[PDB]
């Protein structure tokens, strides 16, 4: 049983943009799905519900700006996010909802998906080898692994460092990739 | 709304230890309570519905207890991949279901000392104008810009690295 | 779905007319299928919260009844319409118990019961010598006693009619305007069921 | 998908009772009340009741207060109007519509309307007999000059209707076939014309084709020039 | 009761344009209340608008319902050939009354009718009666003066009229007047004549005949 | 601490209006009600009017029952007076007062009286 | 109307309902202060050494304020 987040990236204030859902391994037509993100300091907050009857819930923060709809015939899962203002700025995951009794729960959740909405531009990393440095790169995140994931033991891999001059810092100890701006470096 | 607090925000034990959280919601929700893991950089994972369910797959270790307005969790006996943030979240008022504020567990381990390394900047580098030393503190417990690893699920372990 | 037996749903939510929230109106739905489809294809509904099922999941649970409630309130008071609130409504015209299992559907009712200058047709209690147990509903109008002093059924100091009229002007701002409200109480007695979803 | 079928055509005499049925499916029968709507000829709709298919409570239109009877049978999801004391005045088509104008089950006021209609059931009310038509040409004028009009005279027939059309139906073009008038003889005559070039009057041949089932009267008439 | 009342009960539009027809109640009606209905001819009514505003399953959206108090109004935006029908208006906030009916009908150019009058056939002498047919075929708008003249006597109250709907084709009417005379009267006069006064006409247009020529 | 807390002094002109506020802080407002007293220099009380806190229902007395209304704001536990077409007569000293009320039942007679406020008209 | 005098006590022109019947003190400068509600009844905090009596028309122990019904409250003099 999986879910499979994709649409996030850096986008204009007042902007749009659509999230995406690939469910397999159950029967997506069979279950409520939802949209939930996490930020900082505000923690999880629930975004969206469809029903299995194309029953949608919406809490009012959103309501109005985002459409949750969902095509059960390609196992999928869908977020239309319109006027997209500053604090939606937040990892959204993708969830099942089921019931055991009257008890309701989200019982599988995607890997999570970053959007960002910023007037700020992107700008692709610069990466030198530390005899690995990815240095000045907007916005978050770069994702690191070795000799194509041939070598994930005994590696360690820090957080972003939000600088002076409004970029990010990470350090890694490499095929480096910038999804944002698309660079892949090695 | 319903909201939820939980307590304490941060807590340390050891392997072995016996963890046990605090929830709590603004108004009497019955057994309408999930318990949701959360270890960095994945998604939450559901440990307890109903108050007291143990979710499929979930360690008997971990438990659930309490009704109407205050809730427990217990780790009964805390493991070094144990270290996440946990989060309570209503199930009572529908469809605006909330979570808490979220409980970090932290390990324990033996003081361990820090195999310190450093890295000169690298040639390309130098060709931009831009200086970058960088010094390593690989596995410890427990102008330049400090970057702290979560604690390694594994051997218990930080690292951070200096960016000078 | 082509069922012989179906809940009056449509019945509920479709009324012209609607109670005064003090002497808000109740009917019982029983023996028959409740398919809530009706309810989820409405887009106007303002507010539609369930309290202990999931909205999502109505069409698959069974109940010994249902109980429809409705009445017109403001629109700042339709958050008085669940578990624990407090307020002159939640108070003194219509209370849920602490532990309601049901749904609160409300949706802006402006179009159809403001008139301009007021409508002065509805209703709700100001005063009352103590709070309604749930589900508990007052249609006295008799004179409030607050002072020691008896009423002896005229008005006057310490002396008020217990019955306000909301003011419902078509200008006035959304939280002022009027809300219909239905409240679907879900009822589970050790009986058979006679209120079933189509699933 | 929804359907309301009613019953066929009744003719009566003044004094007796006709009672049409009106036979609902496609829907949950006992959720919707049945409305009855009758339209005279030449005039409006006209409102004569309504019925619970719940709980058999009735509203009917004070014009028919005494006079009207409403049932249903939940069996076979039917709905009954039956009109007695029959007077020609009746003399209309009798619609069932479903309704959504007042509630089934708690007989209160809803924001609807009559949803669905049934075909109608016709409804004639007369001292008349089964009568088929005489047919009689109209012969096309003596004085023609190089378009030219012909038709065939219905006359004396009862009850409605009849059906005409020319030479088996193959000339449909700029054929009129106008209402039925009801005569003060009490039986019913219409006029059917087409208007055909002057030239063809000599060869091709117009022959009328007259049908009035209730009397199992089948007329080809044709028109021939006069003299 | 309430009583509604739409005028005109002939309401005459173009194709394409926009039809305004209007519902006046006896008093204030609930604006939950008014339903609209449309009505082809020899078919069915059917449901439009409800609840004053809300449109019908499967109605299309150039139908519209607005107003309130004691004056309501059904919109057609852009009249489309089908459109052209009886519309009734309907209450029920106290009982359930219906209006009297607004046709709707295609405006057309003025055309004048083709006159043909028709002595009654040899067959129909037989049986002691005789139907004199005037026929105005193809015209537009509705309005026609039919007189019968026998002998320069003006006939009344022995003739009656009968008008088709409006062509498919050619958005017309055909009118038939059918003046009925016995045996007896048809045969003590010689000369039969209908005028036609219409619109179309630059002046009015008799057809006669002389009986037995 | 139990009061009613009414505006400082004011000054206007023959024709123009005045709106004076009563502030109540303490017993609950929602269930009291506040009466109107003006009182001229040296000489007797005299009714303006009253309302009730939970309903806003106004009487008033003859000399001013068109050109007075007193309105009130639960939700900052504040009545008001509005006095129009002033004039000589106008020149008083104006007072609230209250009943107190503490949630289900009040005390039977006006035992809250304001600081006052004298209203000039010149 | 009910017309309140005062003597040099306190007379109604109509007859008064006791329970709507009040006495009050003034000082100079200062707001007027609850002595007497109920014709006779003490304010809260107020001393011993007052006492209200009367009914009908008639009423003895400033100012007395009658408030009885909806409109048609008046003081009297002093
Ligand atoms: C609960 C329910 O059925 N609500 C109905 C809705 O489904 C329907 O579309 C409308 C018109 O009939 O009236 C309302
Ligand atoms: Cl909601
Ligand atoms: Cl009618």
């Amino acid at each position: 049983v999986q879910l499979v987040e994709s649409g996030g990236g850096l986008v204009q204030p007042g902007g749009s943009l659509r999230l995406s859902c690939a469910a397999s391994g159950f029967t997506f037509s069979s279950y409520d799905m939802h949209w939930v993100r996490q930020t900082t300091g505000k923690g999880l907050e629930w975004v969206s519900t469809i029903g299995t009857a194309g029953d949608t819930y919406y809490p009012d923060s959103v309501k109005g700006r985002f459409t949750i709809s969902r095509e059960d015939a390609k196992n999928s899962l869908y977020l239309q996010m319109n006027s997209l203002r500053a604090g939606d700025t937040a990892v959204y995951y993708c969830a099942r909802g089921d019931s055991s009794g009257y008890y309701y729960y989200f019982d599988y959740w995607g890997q999570g998906t970053l959007l960002t909405v910023s007037s700020a531009s992107t700008k692709g990393p610069s990466v030198f080898p530390l005899a690995c440095l990815v240095k000045d790169y907007f916005p978050e995140p770069v994702t690191v692994s070795w000799n194509s994931g041939a070598l994930t033991s005994g590696v360690h891999t820090f957080p972003a460092v939000l600088q002076s001059s409004g970029l990010y810092s990470l350090s890694s100890v490499c095929n480096v990739n910038h999804k944002p701006s698309n660079t892949k470096v090695d | 709304d319903i909201q939820m607090t939980q307590s304490p925000s941060s807590l340390s034990a050891a392997v072995g230890d016996r963890v046990t959280i605090t929830c709590r919601a603004s108004q009497s929700i019955g057994s309408y309570l999930n318990w949701y893991q959360q270890k960095p950089g994945k998604a939450p994972k559901l440990l307890i519905y109903a108050a007291s369910s143990l979710q499929s797959g979930v360690p008997s270790r971990f438990s659930g207890s309490g009704s109407g307005t205050d809730f427990t969790l217990t780790i009964s006996s805390l493991q070094p991949e144990d270290f996440a943030i946990y989060y309570c979240q209503q199930s009572y008022v529908s469809p605006t279901y909330t979570f808490g504020p979220g409980t970090k567990v932290d390990i324990k381990r033996t003081v361990a000392a820090p195999s310190v390394f450093i890295f000169p900047p690298s040639d390309e580098q130098l060709k931009s104008g831009t200086a970058s030393v960088v010094c390593l503190l690989n596995n410890f417990y427990p102008n330049s810009q400090e970057s702290v690893t979560e604690q390694d699920s594994k051997d218990s372990t930080y690292s951070l690295s200096s960016t000078l | 779905p082509n069922i012989t037996n179906l809940c009056p749903f449509g019945e509920v939510f479709n009324a012209t007319r609607f109670a005064s929230v003090y002497a808000w109106n109740r009917k019982r739905i029983s023996n028959c299928v409740a398919d809530y489809s009706v309810l989820y294809n409405s887009a106007s509904f303002s507010t539609f919260k369930c309290y202990g099922v999931s909205p999502t999941k109505l069409n698959d649970l069974c109940f010994t009844n249902v109980y429809a409630d409705s009445f017109v309130i403001r629109g700042d008071e339709v958050r008085q319409i669940a578990p624990g609130q407090t307020g002159k409504i939640a108070d003194y015209n219509y209370k849920l118990p602490d532990d309601f299992t049901g749904c609160v559907i409300a949706w802006n009712s402006n179009n159809l019961d403001s008139k301009v200058g007021g409508n002065y047709n509805y209703l709700y209690r100001l005063f009352r010598k103590s709070n309604l147990k749930p589900f508990e509903r007052d249609i006295s109008t008799e004179i409030y006693q607050a002072g020691s002093t008896p009423c002896n059924g005229v008005e006057g100091f310490n002396c008020y009619f217990p019955l306000q009229s909301y003011g419902f002007q078509p200008t006035n701002g959304v939280g002022y305007q009027p809300y219909r409200v239905v409240v679907l109480s879900f009822e589970l007695l050790h009986a058979p069921a006679t209120v079933c979803g189509p699933k």
